[PDB]
């Protein structure tokens, strides 16, 4: 039977300081015991000083980041180029994820 | 007077749109004729190519609906082709659903019922065409069935359609009074085509070259149209007698 | 949800329904009323799948109340029971059926007779002198076969009902935290506060 | 009366006045032509230069369908585009199911039935374009011309627009003087001349020439635009003939 | 007859232009924007003295930071308000923030032209949408049934609009206080109103960053009416 | 007269009156100018107000980082069409990772406007658009009309008294086309062009609206004190 | 596109007339005369075969149609409208009855279903009424023989005997004199031919007249043997020869 | 488009009337008169057939009086075809109610639903209204014997005695004159026939031009019987009252 | 589906279909609502051209929407049933989800919303009905009286009348009703309602219907004799 999920491995890490914040992630991409790429970035600048990473099943992770990046674009169009605050971005992402509550994005997201 | 714009009854119980669709029939100014032999059914029609720039091979009002059924149209070509495509689809579907080739008279009825719907339903206009279906049916033999915009249809011993239809009709009537039979008592289809052309010449009073005519022939298990050279060969035989 | 009983006597219908609401290894509540008044002289107790029970009971209640306002007239217990049965009969062949069993106790004012109907989640209706749903029946039916008489008073019916509850409290595995008893008669519906 | 107010209504003549009114919009448009040749077809069109501000070569009017069919039209330009969009869908579904690219006669009927369908109801307007189109298939070259009514025929030469009569007259001479046939490269040159001659009927604004062609030998059976040296060669040929 | 979405020879939609005539028949509504807040005021216009005037609801809350006044066929405004309230709350749910006054107005104006042969006709009501946000501060918008909205420093709509607008032209300046704006709405309302202005047949409201959108009591407005009369007699 | 009740009806001379009446709405609209060089493309738009107390109606809309338009006529119709363009530009990016060509943008608008002119019930769009953009084949300027007709140009203008600016650009064609690698000078030429359409009123700080896109310049709009440089 | 005519094309006028129904009846008046007579042991329905052309084969065009083995129909008015009604009438006999009860519907109920179809064309959106009046003759076990008329309005009436179309006024008067409750089937056929001769103008023979009966069961026309309960169709169309035999002793 | 040909059946006049409803009532006023009379021990339904022909089959005919269920019947005035559409709907509605509640449908509930259908055709859908007026005669255990009428507007009212169709003005005056509350069925039968006999447009009232029906409790003990009169039974009741 | 826009604007800014629906209300029998200190009374006219009526079974003019709210109307009778049905359903639906009966304002707002929806929906005409909705909110003793109309506007009234000759009875109420001191008792409120109808009705026999609504779902309809006593009392005081 067809299994729509997969595990692309890797790990990510976010730490916050007083006037800064970091979002790190390794560049390895894998399936089972094979290496797919030694350099495949999964931490992205999404605009409005928001960095994002969706680790787990890469296809779902890419789709999500792609959708959020697009969500930021339309936020500008619909609200007079207003800057999307990090707290607002978080809530927006909750709705993206929960929208597929019954066919989930198999990812651990950090912004 | 919006009762003259759509297909609803006028005070005197008439459908003017249906009546005006009949007048669109003669818009092309072409006369057709159909007759039956012993083994065949022949249909002939005038072919008028006024523009010199036209490709004369593509100018046709005769259609091959199925392998066995042929159809000639009197009316504008867009509506003619509309009817032709539908008839082809209907004949194909019939064969698939019921496991045998659609008879000429059954197809005629089906197209007539479709035409009837346009006379009752408002949003659809009638097609300004008269469809003459011909074949050699495996049960009923040589067959001629004709449909009009009113949704009327009937079988024919022979028939004619067009502006000078009445002259051709009486010409054929007078022949069948004389011969005392329902068909052209002739063995080969070649001579039945010669009969058809001869009697059209007498009725219309015009002479025909090879490019002035268009001929369709129905035999058992196939209907086919004649080329210019097939007609020319046929015209030579008439002249030499 | 577990224990619901019903006894029809001479001049009234008596419904007893357990107070316990259990989820997992915890009795979340011990004062639950497993009944809804459908009309002034019609009462429906219920038991079954969590959520479904109350959702169904209130849905029926709303429909009967809507009828009462529209016609300015109270539907007979027989009419209400038939309506309820049909809703369950529809339900059983739905995508997700109501898993609810009900007893409908009512007093018909036109006939001046009490009436008790037992309907299961399949839409299986029966009029009875006494009824029960779930495992309760396995004890109470044989008990009532013996002690029940058709001409009993409401007070005799309550003593007969006490006899059932005592037997259930003795032999049933689960603690159902006693019962709320309600009486349906010519004067309408009232609750017995000390049982 | 009032028979001309609604589409799909027969007049007492047996005519659909709304379709005839759509023809008036076609007659108002710029001149476009089609020339059938030995092993293919050639299309040409008049582009009126309304202003100096129009970018030359960058308002393309001739359209390709599939990879082997060319379409040009006169009248309401948007209506033409709508028809070509449909043509492309029809051609795609044909190739999808039957594998082979759509034959030109087959394609001609697909448009014909679609345009004819827009004369059947009062809820739609007839097409305000006459479309000249064609190409090369397994059976050789074909040229067609389709009208608002849904009427189409095969043509040796075709013309439509404001200078159709001038173009038709010039086309008739080519058919008479070349019974054995006209070559592809010749037809391109002739096409240019005929557009320039047909421009006499629209001579207030000066114009821009645009030519395309399908040929079994010259373009390998595919539709291509005539550009650069071959275009300028055709323009010069046309310039020499008017003087 | 003729199509609902038909253009006139001058290039205007017949139905939109006719709906504007209905709005001119409506009761007067005035809005004034300042740096201390935005004031909204309306003429109630009771058709009979037996009608309890406090039930006339022509000023309406959309969110805590956005208010709304109406004029014309006021029944048509109910579904517009419903949409605005949902839009405002929905945006807060999706983005954990207050929604921009302009974005709210745009959302309402998207309904306007969703009519034809969607609803059967345009709205017969104009709206004054007043609010505050962090980006563009205190704002006043005039939303029409044409789907168009203009931002205004001050604006009057309804039967006495052209007369009131000419008065607002002279009186408005960029340094108006909130109290000055309150009196100015009352002053101009009293001028254009048929019946004599009092606390029962006229209603005031405002929106401030601190306290949000508030409809004034009849007791509070009565004192502002009394304060207004005294100041005009004082010179 | 009898043939202007709806868009589905042709006149006896072959005219679509509802489409022509939609075209009339553009002529009533405020003037806007478009022009381009080889490196940049510029939109200049005269904004209109209801009165002194009102704001000035925004004429320019951004569609993507490399494309946008100015409007003249029914503003809500421009919002619908610009939103459609935003989606098509966006579809091209998500699916093909490809910036939408300005020419295809025009083709898509043409086909969307056309469908509204051939069907019963609907109506034509009542707005004209000037689309500018920079894609893989350099700078572009398009003129959209709600009849469906889209035209690529070096420069143009639409709205009331647009003939004055259109004549100026027709004279200045050879000059402004070669303003390469110089944004401010190309804008100056556009501001001088729109000035030929002014009557009684002059260009003020909250009246003028300018937008620009080019080789190393995303589509950006300038309003308020940012356009004081060009007065 | 799409059918935008979702509104009634038949409406009440100030005087209370339903114009389209009245005009449909006018179309029936113009139509060729047809009639029906009910006997004690059968029913007869008859009409003139108005030929459009002498080249046309009038045998192919059937004005009298079998609906069920025991029910037949004839009309006056517009032929195409009649043809499609017969198709719909045959189908509804199966879908709304035979596929449910395993037997053919009685005359009155089939008539009711046809009437329903004609009524809907009077009220439904974007359609005109049918331009025909039907005469439906039939037999069933519990009601015996019966004859019904159905009008464009959807109204139907049972008749002992009647006529519709061109010369219906004179034909009905003729039938009033000749009809009695003791008529045998052969007597009814004789009267039918007499009544029809008055309205017919040209040739009067088996080739220009179409006539069918609802009478005794016909085992020979059943097509199979072995089931005693199945005894054959009561509907029979009289041949051209069978008519001419009765025209000699006229 | 199609707007051109729309009659707009569901609109108001300047005076606030529904054109099509008013014209449908005008249509009904030419239909054969139908009378309903409610007595203490039953209900009478009498109706006049529309100009009968001598060759019309009278015994196996149904034009005016229709049975909805065992306890409820209706007299029709207007288009018969329209009435049959509504009758089949009413028959189905009665069976739905019985299926749901295991009780025969109360008369008013059936009448209201049928009247609500008519109302719908006057407010939406763009279709012509049903050109029909009903007289409902029925019994239930709540209100006992009941007479109602509904018309194309979808408005219904209850009556002791009522007429619909032609000459209702004259008919209602005669009923109002001779009707009284303590009336019996046999007396109501006589009143119904006498009223038709005077209001008829025919020369003389005969058995072949009438449809007649009663709803009595004349069955054996506490149950209702519907009697649709046969031709011979109408002939006898006409002689018995001295009309022929 | 039938789509036609029947309710549309005219050049002068009027929606004629809505205004013609008001004419239908003006044709309808008179209805009056008067609210006292602790009650509301709904009075209704019944035209006397209809004798041989059966008043047992004839639809009553005042309808119960819930046990605590009532609705009377003027205009097309058939139209009113549709609004009443919808209101009754919404009343039960509110109890089901909010676990509390509707307020009179909420019920009015709903009915008014329905009426408005029919003024800008395709294929439908406006309701030819204006309603008077009266009652008491749950656990509240303040009387409520609201009015709706075809356009969809609604408002609260101390006293109000609708229907034919309503301008006459409104004139009467405007001078006879004191805001500072409303009818203190049930008798006073009923009398003022009957008085106001007697300005228009004709005879005080079987032409006037009166329904009294009191707090906590206490609604009762007066009989002929009970109403006739008010008629007899008023006429004797009049002769002065
Ligand atoms: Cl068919």
């Amino acid at each position: 039977q067809f299994n729509p999920y997969g595990d692309n491995g890797g790990t990510i890490l976010g730490i916050a300081g007083e006037d800064f914040a970091v979002l790190a992630g390794d560049t390895r991409n894998i399936t089972d015991y094979s290496i797919n790429s030694r350099y495949e970035p999964k931490v992205f600048d999404c605009g409005d000083n928001i960095v994002m990473s969706a680790n787990g099943f890469a296809a779902d992770g890419d789709a999500l980041v792609k959708r959020f990046k697009n969500s930021v674009k339309w936020y500008h169009f619909d609200h007079n180029d207003k800057k999307l605050s990090i707290n607002s971005a978080a809530r927006n992402i909750q709705h993206l994820l929960y929208g597929k509550r019954f066919f989930p994005y198999y990812v651990h997201t950090i912004i | 007077g919006y009762d003259r714009h759509i297909t609803i009854f006028s005070p005197e119980g008439r459908l003017y749109q249906v009546e005006y669709a009949f007048k669109a029939t003669n818009q092309t100014n072409i006369n057709s004729l159909a007759v039956r032999g012993k083994d065949c059914t022949v249909v002939i029609s005038q072919k008028k190519v006024p523009d010199k720039l036209l490709d004369p091979t593509t100018v046709s009002y005769i259609f091959c609906i199925s392998r066995t059924i042929g159809m000639v149209v009197n009316g504008p070509i867009p509506d003619a082709r509309n009817a032709a495509l539908r008839a082809k689809a209907e004949a194909a579907e019939f064969r698939y659903k019921y496991g045998y080739d659609m008879p000429c008279d059954v197809l005629a009825k089906r197209m007539a019922n479709l035409s009837q719907i346009y006379t009752q339903r408002a949003y659809m206009r009638p097609l300004g065409v008269i469809l003459t279906f011909v074949s050699v049916d495996e049960e009923l033999g040589p067959s001629i069935y004709k449909t009009d915009p009113a949704g009327y249809y009937v079988g024919y011993k022979a028939t004619a359609t067009g502006p000078k239809q009445q002259e051709i009709t009486t010409n054929l009537e007078n022949h069948f009074k004389k011969s005392k039979i329902d068909h052209i008592n002739e063995e080969s289809w070649e001579k039945v085509v010669e009969f058809a052309i001869t009697h059209m010449i007498d009725a219309l009073g015009t002479e025909f070259s090879k490019n002035d005519l268009e001929v369709g022939v129905a035999t058992k298990d196939k209907f086919f149209t004649l080329s210019a050279e097939n007609i020319e060969e046929r015209l030579v035989a008439i002249a030499e007698q | 949800m577990d224990i619901i009983l019903g006894i029809r006597v001479q001049d009234s219908v008596i419904l007893a329904s357990s107070k316990a609401v259990t989820r997992g290894i915890s009795v979340l509540k011990d004062s639950d009323d497993k009944t809804r008044q459908l009309s002034p002289h019609t009462l429906m107790s219920f038991a079954g799948e969590a959520g479904d029970t109350v959702q169904f009971a209130e849905y029926i209640q709303a429909n009967i109340q809507l009828y009462s306002i529209r016609e300015d007239y109270e539907l007979s217990p027989q009419a209400v029971s038939s309506f309820v049965r049909q809703e369950l009969a529809k339900s059983i062949r739905s995508r997700r059926p109501y898993q609810v069993n009900v007893l409908i106790g009512g007093y018909d004012k036109k006939k001046n007779k009490p009436e008790l109907y037992q309907i299961d989640y399949l839409g299986t209706k029966v009029e009875l002198p006494y009824g029960a749903h779930g495992y309760s029946g396995f004890y109470t039916f044989s008990l009532l076969d013996h002690h029940y008489r058709p001409d009993m008073t409401t007070e005799e019916g309550l003593d007969l009902l006490k006899l059932c509850v005592q037997e259930l409290e003795k032999r049933m595995p689960m603690d159902f935290k006693g019962v709320i008893v309600k009486i349906v008669d010519k004067d309408g519906i009232r609750q017995v506060d000390d049982f | 009366t009032g028979y001309d107010l609604s589409n799909s209504v027969f007049s007492p003549d047996g005519r659909n006045f709304q379709v005839e009114y759509a023809v008036k919009a076609v007659e108002n448009g710029t001149t476009s032509i089609g020339i059938k040749c030995n092993d293919g077809v050639v299309f040409a069109v008049e582009k009126l230069i309304t202003s100096k501000l129009l970018v030359p070569q960058k308002n393309v009017k001739i359209q390709v369908v599939d990879r082997h069919i060319g379409c040009v039209y006169s009248g309401l330009i948007p209506d033409g585009r709508h028809l070509v969009n449909r043509g492309r869908e029809e051609a795609a579904s044909f190739k999808k199911l039957y594998k082979t690219p759509i034959p030109i006669p087959a394609f001609a009927d697909r448009l014909g039935q679609y345009v004819q369908a827009h004369t059947l109801y009062n809820s739609v307007r007839p097409f305000g374009v006459s479309t000249i189109f064609g190409g090369v298939d397994k059976n050789g070259a074909h040229l067609y011309m389709l009208e608002p009514s849904g009427s189409y025929w095969g043509y040796k030469g075709a013309a439509t627009g404001k200078g159709r009569q001038s173009a038709k007259a010039e086309l008739e001479k080519l058919v008479d003087h070349h019974p054995e046939g006209l070559s592809a490269r010749e037809a391109v040159k002739q096409a240019a001349k005929i557009i320039y001659l047909a421009h006499e009927d629209n001579k207030e604004k000066d114009f821009e020439l645009e030519i395309s062609w399908c040929s079994l030998s010259e373009t390998n059976g595919l539709h291509k635009f005539v550009k650069g040296d071959l275009l300028q060669e055709a323009i010069d040929f046309a310039q020499k003939e008017i003087n | 007859d003729r199509g609902v979405s038909t253009f006139s020879p001058e290039g205007r939609l017949f139905q939109v232009e006719y709906s504007l005539e209905a709005i001119k028949l409506g009761s007067t509504a005035i809005g004034i924007a300042t740096k201390e807040g935005v004031v909204l005021g309306v003429e109630k216009r009771a058709t009979s003295p037996l009608l309890e005037s406090d039930s006339i609801e022509k000023i309406v809350e959309i969110d805590r930071h956005i208010g709304c006044a109406m004029s014309g066929l006021t029944a048509d405004a109910r579904s517009m308000i419903e949409h605005a309230r949902t839009a405002a709350v929905t945006h807060n749910l999706y983005y954990d923030e207050d929604i921009n006054v302009e974005s709210l107005t745009q959302s309402v104006c998207d309904l306007a032209l969703r009519f034809g042969e969607l609803m059967s006709r345009p709205f017969g009501v104009a709206l004054l949408i007043a609010g505050h946000d962090a980006d563009d501060g205190y704002q006043l918008f005039h939303a029409e049934p044409s789907g168009t909205f203009y931002r205004y420093n001050a604006k009057a709509i309804g039967s006495g609009s052209e007369g009131a607008q000419a008065e607002l032209l002279n009186e408005w300046h960029s340094s108006l206080t909130l109290k000055e704006a309150e009196l100015l709405v009352l002053k101009i309302l009293k001028q254009v109103m048929e019946e004599k202005l009092d606390e029962n047949n006229a209603q005031l409201s405002c929106i401030t960053k601190q306290d949000g959108f508030k409809i004034y009591d009849n007791e509070k407005t009565a004192e502002l009416i009394k304060e207004l009369k005294e100041k005009e007699a004082a010179e | 007269n009898n043939y202007d009740g709806d868009t589905v009806t042709f006149s006896p001379t072959g005219r679509l009156f509802q489409v022509e009446y939609a075209l009339e709405a553009i002529k009533q609209g405020s003037v806007t100018v478009g022009l381009r060089s080889n490196t940049h493309a510029v939109l200049v738009a005269l904004k209109r107000n209801a009165d002194e107390l009102s704001s000035y109606q925004k004429k320019i809309i951004k569609c993507d980082e490399h494309m946008g338009l100015s409007l003249a006529g029914l503003a809500p119709d421009a919002r619908v069409l610009s939103n459609y363009l935003r989606q098509q530009c966006n579809y091209s990016s998500l699916v093909f990772n490809r910036k939408l060509a300005v020419e295809r943008a025009g083709h898509l608008l043409c086909d969307k406007a056309q469908k509204n002119t051939q069907s019963y019930g609907g109506r034509p769009y009542g707005v004209g658009l000037l689309i500018i953009g920079y894609d893989k084949s350099g700078a572009h300027l398009l003129e959209f009309q709600p009849s469906g007709n889209v035209t690529e140009l070096y420069g143009t203008a639409i709205g009331a008294r647009s003939q004055g600016a259109k004549t100026y650009l027709e004279r200045t064609l050879d000059t402004f086309i070669k303003i390469d690698g110089n944004p401010d000078e190309l804008i100056k030429a556009g501001v001088e062009a729109i000035s030929q359409s002014l009557r009684d009123e002059s260009l003020t700080v909250d009246n003028l609206s300018i937008a620009i896109v080019g080789k190393d310049t995303p589509f950006t709009i300038y309003d308020g004190e940012a356009v004081a440089k060009y007065i | 596109m799409t059918d935008r005519y979702s509104f009634s094309l038949t409406t009440f006028s100030p005087s209370g007339k339903l114009g389209q129904i009245d005009y449909a009846l006018t179309a029936v008046k113009q139509g060729v005369t047809s009639l029906g007579i009910k006997a004690t042991n059968g029913v007869v329905i008859a009409t003139e075969k108005k030929s459009s052309s002498p080249l046309a084969m009038s045998e192919t065009l059937s004005k009298v149609s079998l609906l069920t083995p025991d029910i037949g129909a004839v009309y006056s008015g517009m032929g195409p409208d009649y043809r499609v009604l017969v198709d719909k009438s045959r189908k509804v006999a199966h879908t709304s009855y035979k596929r449910i009860y395993g037997e053919y519907p009685p005359t009155k109920l089939l008539v009711s279903e046809v009437a329903k179809i004609m009524q809907e064309a009077t009220q439904s959106g974007g359609v005109r009424p049918f331009g025909v009046s039907l005469l439906i003759a039939g037999h069933d076990e519990f009601n015996g023989f019966s004859l019904y008329q159905v009008d464009p309005s959807g109204s139907y009436f049972p008749w002992k005997a009647t006529a519709i179309g061109k010369g219906s006024v004179a034909a009905k008067t003729f039938l009033e004199k000749r009809w009695n409750d003791e008529l045998e089937l052969e007597d009814a056929i004789h009267i039918a031919l007499l009544t029809l001769k008055e309205s017919v103008e040209g040739e009067f023979n088996g080739d220009t007249i179409e006539l069918a009966i609802i009478g005794d069961e016909n085992p020979d026309l059943l097509g199979y043997t072995g089931i005693p309960t199945d005894k054959g169709p009561r509907f029979r169309k009289l041949t051209s020869q069978e008519i001419n035999d009765r025209l000699e002793a006229l | 488009g199609s707007r051109r040909y729309d009659s707009r059946t569901t609109i108001f006049s300047p005076e606030g009337r529904l054109y099509q409803v008013e014209y449908a009532l005008e249509s009904i006023s030419h239909a054969g008169t139908a009378i309903g009379i409610m007595a203490s021990d039953g209900i009478v339904l009498a109706a006049e057939r529309k100009v009968t022909s001598t060759l019309l089959e009278q015994d196996t005919s149904t034009e005016k009086l229709y049975k909805l269920n065992d306890k409820i019947a209706v007299a029709v005035a207007g288009l018969t075809a329209d009435a049959e559409i509504l009758i089949n709907t009413a028959r189905i509605h009665a069976q739905n109610y019985l299926k749901t509640y295991n009780e025969d449908i109360p008369v008013e509930i059936l009448v209201r639903r049928l009247s609500d259908i008519k109302q719908g055709y006057t407010q939406h859908g763009g279709l012509r209204p049903f050109g029909v007026s009903f007289i409902y005669a029925g019994y239930d255990d709540r209100y006992g014997y009941q007479l109602y009428t509904s018309n194309p507007s979808g408005n219904y009212t209850g009556w002791k005695a009522i007429s619909v169709g032609a000459n209702t003005s004259a008919a209602q005056t005669l009923l109002q004159m001779d009707y009284k509350d303590d009336m019996k069925v046999d007396d109501a039968i006589e009143l119904a026939l006498k009223t038709l006999s005077k209001t008829t447009d025919s020369s003389a009232l005969t058995y072949d031009r009438l449809e007649f029906a009663t709803i009595r409790k004349g069955a054996n003990d506490g149950e209702v019987y519907q009697k649709i009169f046969k031709p011979q039974e109408i002939k006898d009741i006409l002689v018995k009252t001295g009309i022929t | 589906g039938y789509d036609r826009a029947l309710s549309i604007f005219s050049p002068d800014g009027h929606i004629f279909q809505v205004e013609y629906a008001l004419e239908a209300v003006k044709r309808g029998t008179c209805a009056v609502g008067v609210k006292g200190k602790n009650c509301v009374v709904l009075g209704c006219e019944r035209r006397s051209t209809l004798k041989l009526q059966d008043t047992r079974i004839t639809p009553s003019k005042v309808s119960k929407i819930d046990s605590h709210v009532v609705l009377s109307f003027s205009g097309l009778n058939a139209d009113s049933r549709i609004l009443i049905e919808k209101a009754r359903v919404e009343a039960q639906s509110h109890r089901l989800t909010l676990e509390d009966p509707v307020t009179v304002e909420y019920l009015t707002r709903y009915v008014a919303g329905v009426q408005q929806r029919y003024t800008q929906s395709g294929g439908v005409r406006p309701f030819g009905v204006s309603t008077l909705i009266a009652g008491f909110d749950p656990r509240d003793d303040e009387p409520k009286l609201y009015q709706t109309e075809p356009s969809g506007i609604y408002s609260s009234w101390s006293a109000q009348t609708i229907g034919r000759n309503s301008k006459t009875v409104r004139e009467f109420l405007e001078k006879n009703y004191d805001r500072k001191e409303p009818p203190a008792t049930v008798e006073e409120c009923v009398k003022l309602t009957v008085r106001s109808l007697l300005e228009v009705v004709q005879t005080g026999a079987k032409n006037i219907e009166i329904t009294v609504v009191k707090p906590d779902s206490d609604i009762v309809a007066l009989s002929s004799e009970e109403i006739n006593q008010y008629v007899t009392q008023i006429e004797q005081e009049k002769q002065e």
